[PDB]
């Protein structure tokens, strides 16, 4: 809730994280924090929600695909 | 004739977060406070407690409720989708926000001891995870939640929905660009029924209202004297002697905790009644958005097709569209019909005539055949139903192989 | 442990505090921390009331999760474990349940070329439950999963006026059962 101004140092929305480095990498979360962010340990870092990879499927007006 | 129509059921899905601790609500940094607090036992720390797993189920509430794939599907860069025009619908990289018109319209509609406590998941990430979902329904069919994606086209998937609620299918293709008209301007209706009509939202209103008028009153009722000498915190800190001051600000201490107690009930309450709603909002999202449902009266008044699910602040919004038939039309029937001395059972649906002409047809539309021999089976003799009539049925080949 | 707090009072004993204090005094303490243990006891039963409150919502899902899951076969989408349903074998457990879900997983997909309608002989063909699937020169039809190849005949297609509507449409050859029968 607190800014940060008074009291390594990143700034988020849910106030601000002391200890960490913020990276901009996107990997699976594992400690909820809130506003998107999330922290993981392998120091500790924080990273932003990346929810899991992007898979569009072509589309087109003839496509059709089915299992075997 | 049938016609399609589009409704709205919204849900509420999650609440604003709280989080309460006893001691600096119940005074201001006073070591009184902190020697005299621990004799009434670990009564705030249950509270506290019972908040946080409040918030961590509430969190995972909000996970389950949307995070239903596996994977992130992005919409085509092709909007040909056979006729069909869903334009309001997608979101549009024209905004900042990454949002559709129809759920900005619903945002701009949708109007110290505390801590406000922010969501888990953000609104970028709702919105997220709608168009994923939306992308998931529109291009991969109503079979993509069983493991790996697929891919049908639009006219296809719908020809599926149309066999699987109980009507042939060739109806969509007879009438394929009055139903995409149809469907544009439903669309158009109801984004201007939401756009024009301010109490089509009124649960989640409702709910807002309610916690931020259950937060208003705790303020105000902080406040109070509740009988003591004074109603300050420090005022009586150094007005009355510290060795008489064991008494006023205990009952006050007292009837806080009870003050306190009564609205962890009543959040605690709101919150069940909360996760029932939301678990019937994701028996919703897993029955009519993955895949079609069958039962009836469970989305949209009438014949359930599929569902547009949307995003709204604290909440869902559904787009649930329907099958309305019309055009009432009186016509005869009978129970089975005999030839040559046996009885002929229709296959799938029932005898219709105007005058003295028999023909067949479907469950719920009017598409007459002539009545031949591969779509009937014979049964027994024309002796045991009552009230029959007399026709011929005509035979396949029959006149064909002669030769 | 709130048996033994304080609550205000000078001790937490009960027999031992009478003796060390004057009636008109000890009835008050008595009263004082009798109100206390009793809003104790009931901010436990008001938690008690919601946890069996739950608990009753969550054992009335298994109990619909009994009779639908189980008993019979339904054709909802995950309601009962992931993805498709066959079966569900209900375990014991001490106050709860463990469940074992056998699913149906597609997997291994295949690009293939489809159309809405076949244009034969000046009239329209539908499927009756499959679909045409082709892959070059060649059409066959199949189900929902499990990609079969199959010849199209009269039997399992049907015939809804001419073809001239359906957008999309391509012409193919269709083979008639009772066409090498005719003269014999
Ligand atoms: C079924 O209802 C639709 C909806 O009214 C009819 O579509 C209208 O048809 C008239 C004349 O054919 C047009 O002037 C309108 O513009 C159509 N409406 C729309 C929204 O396009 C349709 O004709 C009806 N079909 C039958 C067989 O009665
Ligand atoms: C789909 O419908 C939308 C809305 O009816 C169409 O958007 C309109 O486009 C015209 C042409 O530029 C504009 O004059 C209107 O102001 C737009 N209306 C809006 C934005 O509400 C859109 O063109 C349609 N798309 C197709 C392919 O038919
Ligand atoms: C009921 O509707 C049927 C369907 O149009 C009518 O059958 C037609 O009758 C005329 C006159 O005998 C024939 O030339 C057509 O070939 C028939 N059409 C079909 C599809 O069989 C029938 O006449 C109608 N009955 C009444 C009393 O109006
Ligand atoms: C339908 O056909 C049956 C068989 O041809 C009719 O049954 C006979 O009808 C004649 C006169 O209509 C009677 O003399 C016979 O005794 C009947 N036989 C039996 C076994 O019932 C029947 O009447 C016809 N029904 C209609 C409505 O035309
Ligand atoms: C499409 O699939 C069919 C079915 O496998 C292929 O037909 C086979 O072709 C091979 C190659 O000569 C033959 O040995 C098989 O006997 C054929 N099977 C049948 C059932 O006809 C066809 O070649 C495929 N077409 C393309 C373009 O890949
Ligand atoms: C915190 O302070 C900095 C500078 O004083 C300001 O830029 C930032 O917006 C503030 N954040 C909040 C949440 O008040
Ligand atoms: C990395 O993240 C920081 C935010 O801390 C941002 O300012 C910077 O532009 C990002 N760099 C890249 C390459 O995305
Ligand atoms: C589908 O066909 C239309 C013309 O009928 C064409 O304009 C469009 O580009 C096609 N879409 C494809 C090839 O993805
Ligand atoms: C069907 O018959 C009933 C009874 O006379 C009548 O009230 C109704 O209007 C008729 N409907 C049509 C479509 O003719
Ligand atoms: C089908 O073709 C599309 C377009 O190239 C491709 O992305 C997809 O992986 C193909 N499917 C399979 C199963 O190879
Ligand atoms: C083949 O298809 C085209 C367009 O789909 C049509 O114009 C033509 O008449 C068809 N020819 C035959 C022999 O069916």
């Amino acid at each position: 809730g607190v800014n940060c101004t008074e009291v390594n140092v990143f700034q988020t929305r849910a106030g601000c994280l002391i200890g960490a480095e913020y990276v901009n990498n996107s990997y699976e979360c594992d400690i909820p924090i809130g506003a998107g962010i999330c922290a993981s340990y392998q120091s500790i870092i924080a990273y932003t929600m990346s929810l899991g990879a992007e898979n569009s499927v072509a589309y087109s007006n003839n496509s059709i695909a089915i299992p075997t | 004739n049938f016609t399609i129509s589009v409704t709205t059921e919204i849900l509420p899905v999650s609440m604003t977060k709280t989080s309460v601790d006893c001691t600096m609500y119940i005074c201001g940094d006073s070591t009184e406070c902190s020697n005299l607090l621990l004799q009434y036992g670990s009564f705030c720390t249950q509270l506290k407690r019972a908040l946080t797993g409040i918030a961590v189920e509430q969190d995972k509430n909000t996970q389950e409720v949307f995070a239903q794939v596996k994977q992130i599907y992005k919409t085509p860069p092709i909007k040909y989708f056979g006729g069909f025009n869903f334009s309001q619908i997608l979101p549009d990289p024209s905004k900042p926000s990454k949002r559709s018109p129809i759920e900005d319209l619903l945002f701009n509609k949708v109007t110290n001891g505390l801590t406000v406590l922010p969501p888990l998941l953000t609104d970028e990430m709702i919105a997220q995870y709608t168009s994923a979902l939306l992308a998931g329904t529109i291009t991969s069919g109503w079979t993509f939640g069983a493991g790996p994606a697929l891919q049908i086209p639009f006219p296809m998937q719908m020809a599926y929905r149309f066999n699987g609620i109980g009507v042939t299918q060739n109806v969509l293709y007879e009438n394929q660009k009055l139903i995409a008209n149809q469907f544009n301007s439903a669309i158009g209706k109801i984004q201007d029924s939401l756009s024009s009509t301010p109490s089509a939202l009124g649960k989640l209103q409702d709910v807002v209202n309610h916690n931020a008028q259950a937060l208003n009153t705790l303020v105000k009722q902080l406040s109070s004297k509740f009988g003591a000498i004074s109603s300050v915190l420090n005022d009586i800190l150094s007005r009355l002697d510290p060795p008489e001051a064991e008494v006023q600000i205990d009952r006050l201490i007292t009837g806080r905790l009870q003050s306190l107690q009564t609205y962890v009930t009543q959040q605690l309450i709101r919150a069940a009644e909360i996760r029932a709603s939301a678990n019937l909002a994701a028996t919703k999202m897993s029955e009519c958005v993955l895949g079609q449902s069958k039962r009836v009266d469970f989305c949209g008044k009438g014949y359930h097709l599929m569902s547009f699910p949307q995003s709204a602040p604290h909440g869902v919004v559904f787009l649930h569209v329907t099958y309305v038939p019309a055009q009432e039309k009186n016509f005869t029937t009978a129970p089975a019909i005999c030839h040559d001395g046996k009885a002929h059972f229709p296959r799938e649906g029932v005898f219709v005539s105007n005058g003295t002409h028999w023909f067949v047809t479907q469950r719920n539309f009017y598409e007459p055949q002539i009545i031949t021999t591969d779509n009937t089976f014979v049964s027994g003799n024309c002796d045991v139903v009552i009230g029959i009539v007399n026709n011929t049925v005509y035979d396949p080949l029959q006149p064909e192989l002669d030769s």
